[PDB]
């Protein structure tokens, strides 16, 4: 009951103008995901260039001094794909394609003219029985730092970074689809596993046990899962296609909502988009959640899902015509479909977008082309 | 917490015999040619046979009262005596190791009959408290339900950890959470029937007095009320009664 | 003797009924493992021309 | 009646070693699945630079 769904950041940057403040570029060949850690005012970045840079939240201001990572490791090798700020602990890990998954004790408690990244533990997979690692997700249950993480061949499993050893070893059905992403309920009570096939299945992490929720129409992939602030039980998916970000409970395992950004006709299956949406931060806020998702189009979306009228874009192209978003029912859900009347925006497809806040809330984005940039 | 001693309580133990589950193995053709009183046996019949259940309670390997009886009752597609039998034994009369040995029997010729069947369940479980609920006891085949301790025909052996789990749900030690469980507790189910379908022995199922006259919210728990001088003398002081055998007598 | 061949007949039935779902199966199993070769061909095309 | 048990366990042999079968083919179809969507994903932000 005590566990919150708030984040290490709080959202302050209620209304993102569309503002600059840095454009930090160093990594080579594709940046996959972003963590923010406000417990020690850090945040990370891996790619597939070998390399794992951590950032300060402090000096992402530049306003003063010049905008530069603090550490770096690129010794895990493979392409890391995958990385988790370990909650109530002063270490990151992270997992390479090459099937490892290796803890790194960040120096933070001490803070010398010479910052210090030191590995602590390490742990690797075969290739024919367990494979690489897909998800990573972090929990302080109880007094076991459990660090749950997925495989290919489709075991979900749970490595006690206390007593070192297994805590839960879920398996999963291969014969629907690979495993795309997970989520955790705030409270550790169930799990939602989204495949690349449509299927979303769900566990009782207290008995273990399988219980299903639902499928998908269109039998898309299923890029992004997440746990709703308000509904106890509500994943937000993102599914390929048409801009899509659809909501769907699972007591009774049908869509409540649909976020259409797309030419194609509402809820429609005659593959008509090339189009997705791949990173999310939903935030309940004030009782009037926010969503922010960054798709393949290169644009910024901000949807006051309070009054989805008000919602408004904060990237782009110049030579973007104004739009506007709808509200429309549409079979028993709420269709919000959005229809079209030197730029600063990313030009490739955009991979992930945090909020960390130290004074005033900023907003961390990152392309396929190793780009960053935090807005404000 | 709340309880009510065993010595305290006061009443005859009851039992429900409940629906013996399971499939039942028959024999060969040279079985019955060299012995024709099989085929008036009461397993070579086409609907299920009038089984009676009879039930008595042992301890330290010694009977402790006669055996009981079901009164009869006809069978058509199933094996439902859904019967309250009242035990002879109290519950203060109970020592520790009680344990409740239950034969199935059936007609193998005129003025005879012969097991179809044994389980034998302890009475106080672990902790020492009375097993209560509905528990569905193993059965072993053609063989008398055995009273010696320890029992060779014993009744209770990802199962188990469902079961353990289960338990704790419903003492309050759980997670809450209300549509999660509603459908976990129908999986469970399943789970449970799958598990006693796949095994080849039968299952005899079987309630306590899980509701009485009490609030059912009481549950029993095993109990009873039992430098001048150097060397011991533990009987300084009493009865000499070899002395008052010996006046009595002459 | 009656018995006996009401039983036979049930097991035959339940046997042929497997055996026929055998040889579905198997065929299945064939098709899918072509059709994964042929995607690795054109997967490792793709690879080329990218 | 023992010819038909016989052949119904054989069978039940068969179907095991097909179920196994079944379980390599689905990870090797996992791993090639994996490999083509990252590689789809690579394609069109190469041809985006391009352009």
């Amino acid at each position: 009951e005590n566990a919150e769904w708030e984040s290490k950041p709080p959202p302050p940057g209620w209304r993102p103008k569309g503002l600059l403040v840095a454009h930090l570029h160093e990594h080579k060949s594709a940046v996959n995901r972003i963590r923010v850690s406000d417990e020690h005012s850090l945040f990370a970045t891996c790619s597939n260039d070998g390399t794992v840079k951590i950032w300060n939240s402090q000096k992402m201001e530049g306003k003063t001094t010049t905008t530069r990572s603090i550490l770096t490791y690129s010794r895990i090798g493979g392409r890391v794909k995958t990385l988790t700020f370990c909650q109530g602990s002063h270490y990151l890990a992270i997992a390479s394609d090459n099937g490892a998954v290796q803890l790194l004790g960040i120096e933070a408690s001490k803070l010398p003219k010479s910052p210090k990244i030191h590995p602590l533990q390490s742990r690797i997979l075969d290739q024919k029985e367990d494979g690489c690692v897909v998800d990573m997700h972090h929990f302080n249950s109880g007094a076991q730092s459990v660090l749950a993480y997925a495989t290919v061949n489709g075991s979900l499993v749970g490595w006690d970074l206390r007593s070192s050893s297994n805590a839960w070893t879920l398996k999963h059905d291969l014969k629907s689809g690979l495993i795309t992403s997970f989520a955790v309920d705030i409270h550790q009570c169930w799990l939602c596993i989204g495949t690349s096939s449509g299927t979303m299945a769900c566990w009782d992490m207290r008995f273990q046990l399988p219980i299903s929720s639902h499928c998908h129409p269109s039998r898309a992939r299923i890029r992004r899962l997440s746990m709703h602030p308000l509904y106890q039980s509500w994943v937000i998916a993102a599914v390929q296609g048409n801009n899509e970000v659809s909501m769907w409970d699972m007591e009774t395992g049908d869509r409540r909502f649909t976020l259409w950004a797309s030419s194609a006709p509402p809820l429609s299956e005659l593959q008509p988009s090339p189009h997705s949406v791949h990173g999310i931060y939903c935030s309940p806020a004030d009782g009037n959640p926010i969503l922010l998702t960054a798709g393949s189009d290169m644009k910024i979306r901000f949807w006051d899902l309070a009054y989805p009228e008000r919602s408004y874009v904060v990237a782009g192209s110049t030579s973007s015509p104004s739009v506007s978003y709808y509200r429309k029912i549409i079979e028993g859900t709420e269709v919000v479909q959005e229809i079209q009347n030197l730029p600063v925006g990313h030009h490739d497809i955009i991979t992930d977008v945090a909020t960390f806040q130290t004074t005033q809330g900023f907003i961390v984005t990152a392309s396929r082309d190793g780009i960053v940039k935090v807005w404000k | 917490f709340h309880y009510i001693y065993s010595c305290d309580l006061d009443i005859n133990v009851q039992l429900k015999i409940g629906s013996l589950e399971g499939k039942r193995e028959q024999k060969s053709y040279k079985a019955v040619l060299e012995d024709p009183m099989l085929k008036f046996s009461g397993l070579y019949q086409e609907t299920c046979s009038d089984l009676y259940v009879t039930c008595q309670v042992f301890a330290e390997g010694k009977p402790l009262a006669l055996p009981v009886r079901t009164s009869y009752k006809a069978f058509s597609t199933r094996w439902n005596w859904n019967e309250w039998l009242k035990l002879p034994v109290k519950y203060p009369d109970l020592p520790r190791n009680a344990q409740v040995a239950l034969t199935i029997w059936d007609v193998y010729g005129p003025g005879k009959a012969v097991p179809v069947g044994g389980t034998t369940v302890s009475l106080f479980g672990k902790y020492g408290m009375f097993r209560q609920g509905m528990h569905d006891l193993k059965v072993w085949p053609n063989v008398e339900a055995d009273g010696s301790e320890p029992t060779k025909t014993p009744g209770r052996t990802q199962m188990s950890r469902l079961a353990k789990l289960t338990k704790a749900h419903r003492q309050g030690h759980m997670v809450k959470v209300d549509w999660l469980d509603r459908l976990t507790f129908r999986e469970i189910e399943m789970i449970n029937e799958s598990e006693k379908r796949s095994s080849n022995f039968m299952y005899l199922m079987v309630e306590f007095r899980c509701v009485k006259c009490d609030d059912k919210e009481y549950g029993i728990v095993y109990y009873e009320k039992d430098e001048l001088v150097k060397v011991p003398d533990p009987q300084m002081s009493m009865e000499n009664l070899v002395e008052s055998k010996h006046h009595k007598l002459a | 003797l009656e018995r006996q061949k009401k039983a036979l007949g049930r097991e035959v039935a339940l046997l042929h009924k497997q055996q026929i779902a055998l040889q579905d199966k198997g065929s299945a199993f064939s098709a899918e493992h072509l059709k994964l070769q042929l995607q690795k061909e054109s997967l490792n095309e793709l690879r080329k021309e990218c | 009646r023992k010819i038909v048990a016989e052949n119904l366990e054989k069978v039940q042999a068969e179907a095991e070693r097909l179920d196994q079968e079944e379980a390599q083919y689905q990870r090797e179809y996992s791993e090639f699945k994996r490999q083509q969507l990252e590689l789809d994903d690579e394609l069109k932000s190469v041809e985006n630079q391009m352009r």
